[PDB]
């Protein structure tokens, strides 16, 4: 363990009837692919923000089918390889097909 | 009754260290002492006594019918402290006395009075002639101060005279104390600013 | 020998190789047992005098 | 209901598991209640019309009136201080040998006030 316990977690009404319209009132809004630009780095960030500080996603319209993202991994100045194969990875799952995410 | 009049004034800690939270406090920083001067001096005190050992507060009721200003009496008592400076009862000031003496030492024979009363402090007799006295720290034999029949006083004894002295105050009219509230609280209006 | 000194979690997770030096200048530890006291406590007194 | 009116014990009694004791719901409101009582009037510090005064001189002789004097103030004392009881009689026998008021009192709590309970209460040193 940590040092921060309790006995238990878990629980819930579940619904609140109305705490649950907003839940349906944006889940309906929700991708499972990434799209755009900052679609992405915020589900990227949802990983390892620990490592990339701050990812920033970019494009350029001279080249289709790519999409760039910009990473300190804070532990360094350059980001570091094992990273990017393993990012891009485990990245590719969600990767709207014309395009390749790099 | 007082201090709830003024605005509760914040405070910092500052000084205790270079950083501590303010708090807002009810005041205490106002005198209230010159301010019951002012005003307690257009009319006058009436000297007063006590019928027993009772609290300034709950005595303060039977004469003015409120027990709210006690403190009244008190600045006209203006006694240093609530809890020692009012008339306290046999049973505790026995006690206070058993208190302070105690690590000194119980029962000690504080001084000797003599008939007239001017009290004799630190003496004892011979015991050869015991109204001849020759104080202590002398080994006697020598130099006694005065010679006599004198009063001894006990220490429980001697607590009584003194809770006794506090017996009468001196107060102001219940007449005049409506009268004089508003004037003082006027000033306190000058006072507020 | 056996058990275990301590756990370097890592911080992430990385595939095939690892280097990792201590920044306390490769001595990891520096143990402290600077000026307590466990046992004083607060108690009544009489003030004498 | 009982679990309401959570009063310390009076007696502040070690309960077992060491914690404080208590006096329970109802069992409080008689504490209360005989605290009140016998508390003399002017003895709270700044409450001097707390507690129902007795004159042991008028405590002495009894009479019908003496009784029934007694009789308001005990009524009227407990009105004042206590809200959880609400349809309140008081009864005072005063006892003529030793002169000791002895004193019932039946009262409802508010949250049954058709039920009916009454307490014990005997005053002396005449």
């Amino acid at each position: 363990d940590d040092p921060d316990f309790v006995g238990a977690d878990g629980g819930g009404d579940p619904e609140d009837i109305e705490r649950i319209r907003e839940l349906g009132t944006i889940k309906r809004e929700t991708q499972q692919r990434c799209v755009t630009a900052t679609d992405y780095d915020t589900f990227v960030s949802e990983r390892f923000g620990s490592i990339i500080q701050a990812v920033q996603t970019f494009t350029d319209s001279t080249k289709p089918g790519y999409a760039f993202i910009a990473a300190k991994p804070k532990s360094g100045l350059y980001l570091t390889t094992v990273q990017r194969e393993d990012i891009k990875n485990y990245l590719k799952d969600y990767n709207l097909a014309p395009i390749t995410p790099s | 009754m007082l201090f709830t009049f003024f605005d509760p004034i914040e405070y910092a800690a500052k000084t205790v260290n270079k950083n501590a939270p303010t708090i807002p406090m009810t005041d205490i920083f106002r005198n209230y002492k010159d301010y019951f001067k002012r005003a307690l001096a257009g009319y006058r005190l009436r000297t007063y006594y006590i019928k027993g050992s009772p609290r300034p507060e709950e005595l303060a009721n039977a004469i003015y019918g409120n027990p709210q200003l006690y403190w009244v009496l008190l600045m006209c008592n203006d006694n240093y402290d609530p809890y020692y400076g009012w008339i306290t009862s046999q049973e505790a000031a026995y006690q206070a006395s058993i208190q302070k003496y105690k690590n000194v030492g119980g029962d000690q024979i504080v001084y000797h009075v003599n008939e007239n009363g001017e009290k004799f402090y630190n003496l004892i007799s011979y015991d050869d002639n015991p109204y001849v006295w020759y104080d202590k720290g002398d080994k006697a034999r020598k130099y006694p101060q005065y010679e006599g029949a004198l009063a001894a006083v006990d220490t429980y004894e001697a607590a009584v005279l003194e809770n006794e002295k506090l017996r009468q105050i001196k107060i102001i009219a219940k007449s005049d104390i409506n009268s004089f509230m508003n004037d003082l609280i006027r000033i306190m209006e000058k006072s507020y600013g | 020998s056996g058990e275990i000194i301590s756990y370097y979690d890592f911080n992430y997770r990385v595939r095939d190789t690892v280097e990792i030096i201590w920044k306390p200048t490769e001595v990891f530890l520096k143990a402290f047992l600077q000026n307590q006291e466990h046992e004083t406590p607060w108690s009544p007194e009489e003030e004498r005098g | 209901i009982n679990k309401l009116y959570s009063d310390i014990d009076p007696e502040m009694k070690m309960d077992w598991n060491k914690d404080v004791s208590r006096s329970l719901g109802l069992r409080s409101i008689k504490n209360s209640l005989l605290g009140i009582i016998t508390t003399r009037k002017g003895s709270r510090p700044f409450d001097p019309e707390f507690g129902c005064d007795l004159s042991d001189q008028l405590f002495e002789n009894m009479t019908p009136l003496t009784a029934d004097t007694v009789e308001r103030n005990i009524e009227s004392a407990v009105r004042n201080y206590e809200p959880r009881i609400d349809k309140l009689a008081v009864n005072v026998i005063p006892v003529y040998d030793d002169y000791t008021l002895i004193v019932e009192i039946r009262f409802s709590v508010i949250d049954n006030p058709d039920d009916i309970e009454q307490i014990k209460l005997q005053l002396a040193s005449s």
